[PDB]
């Protein structure tokens, strides 16, 4: 029926809103001080973008950003939440005496009906690697409620990618896969599945953090402007790159992170997940190459990162990279929904 | 369910 | 409409079989050497239950248990697997030159056709706390293919329950929940959700191991005989208990583990997950009592553990307990499907 | 979550 049900398998949706129905998982995000405090500073320092304005909070979870919008003097805030967390948000709105200002509206933002158009939309719709969950598309879908010349918080998003070297990591994954090389596991030959195993293990994006010295070139930026993008712009995301290699070594894959900017009338406030910044619950993401590329300082590593949306609220990622000076090419798939959470 | 990673503490 | 489809929400099924479709998840089980090595020994040491026999492998996964049936001399093995792992098991059957003796049948064991009756059914259908996943019911369902006087491997399963004291584990719960007892979390009073948070954390069974010294009375045992049991017998599982307390202290909940036995013609071999035995990928499971009970050595802690199967391939657990000498009472509800993995 | 991770030797 809805734009959401059309693009989403039910099995994905149930599991997804299940996860966000746990107070523990809302608390997980809330306790990211860099996340939650940057959102509050973006909202409070741009008070005039909220004062006496009508606001839509897309996926309000606990209500936390709706509270900041209220703290900033919003006249009315529509807080939309599709999980059962909606019920807990209404309890907090009553207990904080904000029944006059915050109106929880349970359901998917694609399916609910709002009483009026809004001056500004706030959300925190960023998955790991920015695009996981496809919630950016719910955020963009919500502009059907936005007044002309209305604002988005966050306003833009920058994906950064850079090449890295990490033989320890590479070897970690390679070794897991090599279980399936054994010709006599309890007397059974598994070796026929070695190829399928390496494929599966290297499909997995690695979520953790790293020292910036592992980066072999300055990062490439790809920007999504939320005021101007439409939903369909996120169906197929093509990110071409050309890297000027600053260090010689093996390139074991690409590292990804993202920043979002809240472009307000008073000031712009950045929320960064970069490895040069304080760590967030998004960490950073690395896509490993099954076959590493050797490159020399001054070479160019060029190619395309292609993200193709799927029905499981995520993306089919293909990364094709080549060292221009040798025609050494690496083609890679990555199943963004099946990550290896490596952080400790 | 492989959605948001744990906040670092 | 199959027996499986009718008991199982599609959204649980999809996710469930997605999990087992990963080589890394098959690998996880295979690498439990206690599990895999005991299965091998049970089968190989009872070679006369397999020599020239017809075998069904319920949920074959990679194929491993069917390869052991072959090592033991089976004439024909039907290896049923409902996940996409089925394709990979076929690859191994071919590469191990066993197509004449092992036939992979992709699908649910509740939905496939077998061409003939079998002498013995082998399976590994034990979830944590034994009953999680409701795969025991698939294993029982398969008896429709068993010849009269056919055998089951495993043959019986015993769940053990015992009271424990672990003050530090208990207090972990309130620490986590007390996040919500903040009057000013970025200016928001969260306190109204503190009781809901407590209840959510206490609804989680705790998967990890522990020192046996925490145990306060000898265990009570609830046995399922797989030769005799019907599927329906696992929809409502009532485990009465009267513990004669050997140690005085605060009882913080009940600890669970399980054993299975392969009763072969030559010998009975046991696979135990007890906290006195080497650790398995099942660990042990603790259900906390949100109001703990004081008992002295000599007292009787009586009550019932009631596991009620649900359509998410798991159980709603109700635990009710009292110290008979004082009348003090504790009532607890847990969601077996959503544990805390505390070993990690 | 379905099966827990096997104990690391
Ligand atoms: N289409 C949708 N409609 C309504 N809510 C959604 C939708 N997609 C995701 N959500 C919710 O959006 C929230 C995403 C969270 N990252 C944000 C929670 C909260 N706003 C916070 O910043 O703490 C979750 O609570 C989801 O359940
Ligand atoms: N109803 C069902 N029909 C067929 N296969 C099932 C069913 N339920 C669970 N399974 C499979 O049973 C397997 C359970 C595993 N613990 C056993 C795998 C393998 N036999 C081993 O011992 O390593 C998974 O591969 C599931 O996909």
């Amino acid at each position: 029926r809805s734009v959401f049900s059309e693009r989403t398998e039910e099995s994905s949706a149930v599991q997804y809103f299940q996860f966000y129905g746990y107070l523990s998982q809302q608390q997980n995000m809330m306790q990211d001080y860099v996340r939650t405090g940057t959102y509050q500073r973006a909202i409070l320092q741009n008070h005039t973008d909220f004062k006496d304005k009508i606001v839509l909070d897309v996926g309000c979870g606990s209500g936390i950003l709706s509270f900041f919008a209220a703290q900033a003097g919003a006249r009315k805030i529509y807080a939309v939440e599709a999980s059962t967390m909606a019920q807990h948000a209404e309890v907090l709105v009553k207990s904080n005496n904000l029944t006059d200002r915050i109106v929880v509206i349970p359901g998917k933002v694609e399916e609910v009906s709002l009483p009026e158009q809004v001056d500004i939309i706030i959300s925190e719709p960023m998955g790991y690697m920015l695009f996981n969950e496809r919630m950016l598309e719910s955020y963009l879908h919500a502009k059907k409620y936005l007044k002309p010349s209305g604002n988005m918080f966050p306003t833009i998003g920058d994906v950064h990618l850079a090449p890295f070297t990490d033989e320890q990591l590479y070897m970690e994954q390679f070794t897991k896969a090599n279980f399936w090389y054994q010709p006599s596991f309890h007397g059974v030959d598994l070796s026929a599945l070695r190829g399928a195993a390496v494929d599966e293990y290297f499909r997995q994006p690695v979520v953790d953090t790293f020292d910036i010295r592992i980066l072999m070139a300055k990062s490439v930026k790809y920007t999504v402007n939320f005021l101007e993008a439409k939903e369909g712009d996120l169906h197929r995301i093509e990110i071409p790159f050309k890297f000027h290699m600053l260090h010689s070594g093996l390139v074991h894959g690409l590292a990804f992170w993202f920043d979002v900017a809240f472009i307000g009338s008073i000031m712009t406030v950045w929320l960064s997940t970069a490895p040069t910044e304080p760590l967030t619950h998004w960490y950073q993401v690395r896509c490993l190459f099954q076959s590493p590329l050797f490159a020399k300082a001054g070479d160019t590593l060029s190619g395309t990162c292609l993200l193709i949306a799927n029905k499981r609220q995520s993306y089919d990622i293909s990364i094709v990279a080549q060292v221009d000076q040798t025609g050494s090419k690496s083609s890679n798939l990555l199943d963004l929904k099946n990550p290896f959470f490596r952080y400790t | 369910g492989a959605i948001r990673p744990a906040a670092p503490r």
